[PDB]
RNA sequence: AUAUAUUUUAGUAAUAGAUAAAAAUAUGUACAGUAAAAUUGUAAGGAAAACAAUAAUAACUUUCUC
RNA sequence: AAACUCCAUAUAUAUAAUUUUAAUUAUAUAUAAUUUUAUAUUAUUUAAUAUAAAGAAAGGAAUUAAGACAAAUCAUAAUGAUCCUUAUAAUAUGGGUAAUAGACGUGCUAUAAUAAAAUGAUAAUAAAAUUAUAUAAAAUAUAUUUAAUUAUAUUUAAUUAAUAAUAUAAAACAUUUUAAUUUUUAAUAUAUUUUUUUAUUAUAAAUAUGAAUUAUAAUCUGAAAUUCGAUUAUAUGAAA
């Protein structure tokens, strides 16, 4: 008892994937680069077209955010929080992030704007937004014999393809092979007449590499020489990014069971563990301004581990195995992260946000007329908490009190 | 003692006797674990009222006397 | 038209019935049949000689 | 009230054209509860059997020659003769 | 449509939860080690399960104590429970609750389904 | 081992004996046989259900044998 | 009757070497209101409405008279009369008070998405009360490959208490999941809704509600758990 245009979900799911968007005033705001940054440093600011592709591509923009507001997602650029970040990006050594903060202070908004900054500065893009999906049981896995972990042949298919579109095909088709590659082919063309699909190592490309299409068992085999292809290449610069690490970091066992009913270690996976990897000085990247960037989520657990990783509290030895993991830890002492705290918004920064929220139209009428500007400024940093703009935003919006 | 630890409920009675020389064994207990000691010895299990007559299976071996010497009698209706 | 236990009743009485069971009759060639009676005969008198002895005995 | 199973029209056996119920019979090796085996012929089919309880290892048949398993095993630290000696006291019946 | 050891199942049906729904000797924790023996992902649906899998899931029923062999030893208690002179196969006799309950009033689905004969 | 085609089987049903005192075609003819009671027993079975058993072989024929 | 009374409230004073700390408290002693004042608007100096300025100022408990109902109690206890005195008095062992056709009250749990379940350790936020016929912390072991949870066992740290324990309150709020529901899934592509979208293929009246009833195994208390107790596990999964 359903039509195509009548909405079915719940709440949350609605507003993300019902496209409310649609009903929304054009907005002639500025752009977002980090070279022009004095020119717009506390303003609001859309995004390029090409960054937008590739973020959406990505999984930047979320569903608990109200992007539905605009026409497309937006931010402000920050001079404590974002633009900050950007230099010690630039300027480290290391180049070896976590976003660390309070629930709803921007983590995720964040990463989005270090992603745009790596696609408009010539670089190639790994994102893992929401590890849930590969941590938690809910698609198939397999044992794999060369590579002794388990390998999740329906995320990483996903991801590949995600790798493919969010990154522009001319920066990407510029590396060359290292090794040879054999794969199964799974093709509905050529399935009787190419058994295998062949990679050379300089004719063949990394671009090539990924639009390969094996069997699920080889999957994790492409992905496994993808990596590597990536590691070795010093032409493009690699961001890896993984937002909602602290669901890694907490579920340190996944759901997945092995032919004994017991539950699969995450570094026993192959997603988890090339993660790992990856955060620690281990799969090192050939070139330089290739960065690693976690981001903490408030909707995840809690515990020891965080805090003991980075330079917080003394490592409790006695403390449980669910409450805190030492092989993590240690994992991220030896991939040198320095966390990034995000701060809450200034008053200047709130009020900023204020005003182009009225100008997009999202105010109410009781908040505009016969009331005061600055002082309904100060009302909505007193309800937000100071400056929480998740918070904020929903004091804004979402009141109706 | 029902836990499997410290039982089972042992009682004293007259078993030699009776394994010597068929003499029932009028138990007033109702609550000694039946043995392997004891079966196909004659026991007069009290019933609250009148003493009753059973020969111990091998059937019995885990249960209670008192399980079987039925205490109630059978219920019924007088339909006026 | 019947019931479960109807059909294994049924089933059981087929169990004992002659119908549809039984082979071909047991048909022999004259030479053959000869050979039959020579065997039954010879047993036949080879079974009262044995009677005989015990009887005897 | 009475359940029947109704008869059909009856088939005519004709006079000499009668046959001898001779029914499918197989040759069962039982061996009894010692190794002694003998043949029978029987209806069921199964070449084999092994008897546990029979008349040669009966009693009656020879006076010359799972509660309570479940006791055995769950009581088995204990090891439960004289636990017998120790708990019959012949006074109180 | 999903067929499996002769109960039917709708596609969709999470396979450890319709197992345990569907066959008699199984609950939860028996359902996933089942899973786990066989390798499926846990949230694997029914309608993915491929022929051989579904037949090793067959194979995996039947070496199990379950279905219709289960119900006969519950069945078999019983009968020896009624056997010897018993309360509790008395009980069981007259269709009253065995588990030293009360009956002046509150007794109804122990006179529903207290037989000798249980399962059905 | 498995697929299709063409067949074959499975409609599962009693008498197997010239049946002989359970019940059923009550008039013809041909062939054959003998009932009942009482008694002694036997799972439920009991005075009363079913089944078993309960007069005599002289002579004769054939067969085997001392 | 009201009032004095108690609890709770507001204020003041006292005391507490601010390690028995919670001073944001506890407890003795006061004071405080059955609130006051003024302007108006209706009805006759007052009384209800409204407005204003002054205040922390707004409840609950106990107390339920006379008579009546020959209301209830001789089973709290006692006493009159009357009856029993080897029994209607006294002690032990077991059984019963828990029996089950129908019926009647009180409750509890339910019949799923403005509602149920997993999770949430720099442990979100209470109060009141108990602990020398005790309260039992941490931690180890088993159920259970991690560990947590829950349940037992092991063994008693602390305190007979503003000091330690019972005891990290729970809803809340947040992520995840949820059949009925082809209102979803997964194979392909698809893309500026990517924890997601579109296209085409296949996905065909009690559940992944409820927890009655029963089977087996363990544990707890006790000398003893059969009639007849309480947990936990693996199954069972009525009715609604
Ligand atoms: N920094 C920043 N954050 C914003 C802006 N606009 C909205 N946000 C909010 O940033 C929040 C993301 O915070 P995040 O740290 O991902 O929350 P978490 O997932 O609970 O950790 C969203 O809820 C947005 O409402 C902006 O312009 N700048
Ligand atoms: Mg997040
Ligand atoms: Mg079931
Ligand atoms: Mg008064
Ligand atoms: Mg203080
Ligand atoms: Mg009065
Ligand atoms: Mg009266
Ligand atoms: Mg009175
Ligand atoms: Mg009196
Ligand atoms: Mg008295
Ligand atoms: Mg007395
Ligand atoms: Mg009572
Ligand atoms: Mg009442
Ligand atoms: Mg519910
Ligand atoms: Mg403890
Ligand atoms: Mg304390
Ligand atoms: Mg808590
Ligand atoms: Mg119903
Ligand atoms: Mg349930
Ligand atoms: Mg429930």
């Amino acid at each position: 008892r359903v039509t195509p245009g009548s909405l079915y979900k719940n709440w949350t799911n609605t507003t993300h994937t019902a496209q409310l968007q649609q009903t929304a005033v054009p907005l002639a705001l500025p752009i977002f680069n980090f070279d022009d940054i004095s020119k717009t440093l506390n303003k609001v600011v859309s995004y390029s077209n090409k960054q937008y592709k590739s973020l959406h591509h990505l999984g930047s923009f979320k569903k608990s955010q109200f992007n539905e507001l605009f026409q497309k997602p937006v931010c402000l650029v920050r001079e404590d929080a974002t633009n900050s970040f950007l230099k010690k990006l630039v300027s480290h050594p290391v180049k070896k992030f976590i976003i660390t903060g309070e629930p709803g202070v921007g983590k995720t908004v964040l990463l989005s704007q270090a992603h745009a900054y790596a696609v408009d500065s010539k670089q190639i893009i790994i994102n893992i937004s929401y590890p849930e999906l590969f941590l938690n049981g809910r698609n198939d896995f397999s044992y794999d014999d060369d590579l002794k972990l388990f390998i999740q042949p329906m995320y990483l298919k996903k991801l590949i393809r995600k790798i493919l579109k969010a990154n522009d095909p001319a920066l990407l088709k510029s590396i060359e092979l290292s090794k040879d590659y054999k794969f199964s082919n799974a093709n509905p063309k050529n399935a009787s007449v190419k058994p295998f699909v062949t990679l050379n190592k300089t004719k063949n490309t990394v671009l090539d590499l990924l639009s390969v299409m094996t069997h699920p068992h080889n999957r994790g085999k492409l992905m496994k020489a993808i990596i590597d292809e990536l590691s070795v290449q010093s032409k493009v610069p690699i961001m890896f990014t993984v937002d909602n690490f602290s669901k890694v970091l907490t579920t340190a066992y996944s759901a997945y069971r092995n032919t004994e009913n017991k539950q699969i270690y995450s570094l026993d996976l192959q997603m988890g563990k090339l993660m790992m990897d990856i955060i620690s000085g281990e799969t090192k990247f050939a070139n330089g301004e290739s960065s690693t960037i976690l981001a903490i989520s408030g909707v995840d657990r809690t515990n020891k581990t965080l805090p003991v990783a980075l330079g917080k509290i003394p490592v409790d030895p006695y403390v449980t195995r669910y409450h805190y993991e030492p092989k993590f830890v240690e994992l991220l002492q030896k991939g040198n992260v320095t966390e990034f705290e995000v701060p809450k918004l200034n008053k200047q920064e709130v009020n900023e946000l204020i005003d182009y929220y009225k100008q997009s139209n999202v105010l109410l009428d009781k908040d505009i007329t016969g009331k005061k500007w600055e002082n309904l400024i100060d009302e909505k940093y007193f309800l937000s908490g100071n400056g929480n703009p998740r918070e904020l935003l929903k004091s804004l919006v979402l009141s109706h009190r | 003692s029902r836990s499997v630890w410290k039982g089972p409920n042992i009682v004293p009675l007259p078993i030699r006797e009776a394994m010597t020389k068929g003499t029932p064994i009028r138990t007033n207990a109702r609550a000694a674990t039946i043995l392997p000691q004891f079966v196909g010895l004659k026991f007069q299990i009290h019933n609250g009222k009148e003493y009753v007559p059973i020969e111990i299976s091998e059937d019995m071996v885990g249960h209670k006397l008192g399980e079987f010497a039925p205490t109630r009698k059978r219920f019924s209706y007088t339909q006026t | 038209s019947l019931s479960p236990l109807a059909q294994r009743v049924v089933t059981q009485l087929s169990v004992m019935s002659a119908s549809r069971k039984q082979p071909k009759l047991l048909k022999l060639a004259r030479e053959d049949l000869i050979k039959h009676q020579t065997i039954e005969k010879c047993w036949s008198i080879y079974q009262q000689q044995q009677r005989e002895r015990r009887n005897l005995q | 009230t009475r359940i029947t199973l109704p008869r059909r029209p009856a088939k005519k056996i004709q006079l000499g054209k009668s046959r001898p119920a001779i029914y499918h019979q197989f040759n069962v090796k039982m061996e009894l509860s010692d190794g002694s085996v003998v043949i029978r012929r029987s209806q069921y089919p199964k070449g084999e059997i092994r008897l546990i309880q029979d008349q040669r290892n009966n009693p009656l048949w020879n006076p010359s020659r799972g509660s309570l398993d479940r006791f055995n095993k769950r009581y088995s630290s204990l090891f439960s003769t004289v636990e017998l000696s120790e708990e019959n006291k012949k006074k109180t019946q | 449509v999903v067929h499996i050891l002769g109960k039917g199942f709708k596609g969709k049906e999470v396979i450890k939860i319709a197992l345990a729904s569907k066959f008699y000797g199984i609950g939860k924790t028996t359902a996933e080690k089942i899973c786990s023996k066989l390798g499926f992902y846990p949230w694997m649906r029914m309608h993915q399960l491929s022929e051989p899998q579904i037949m090793s899931i067959a194979s995996e029923l039947s070496t199990m104590t379950i279905e219709g062999d289960a119900r006969a030893i519950v069945k078999d208690n019983i009968a020896l429970k009624r056997k010897i002179g018993s309360y509790s196969g008395m009980r069981h006799t007259l269709h009253l609750p065995v588990r030293g309950q009360h009956t002046r009033n509150n007794a109804k689905t122990a006179r529903k389904l207290n037989k000798i004969d249980r399962r059905g």
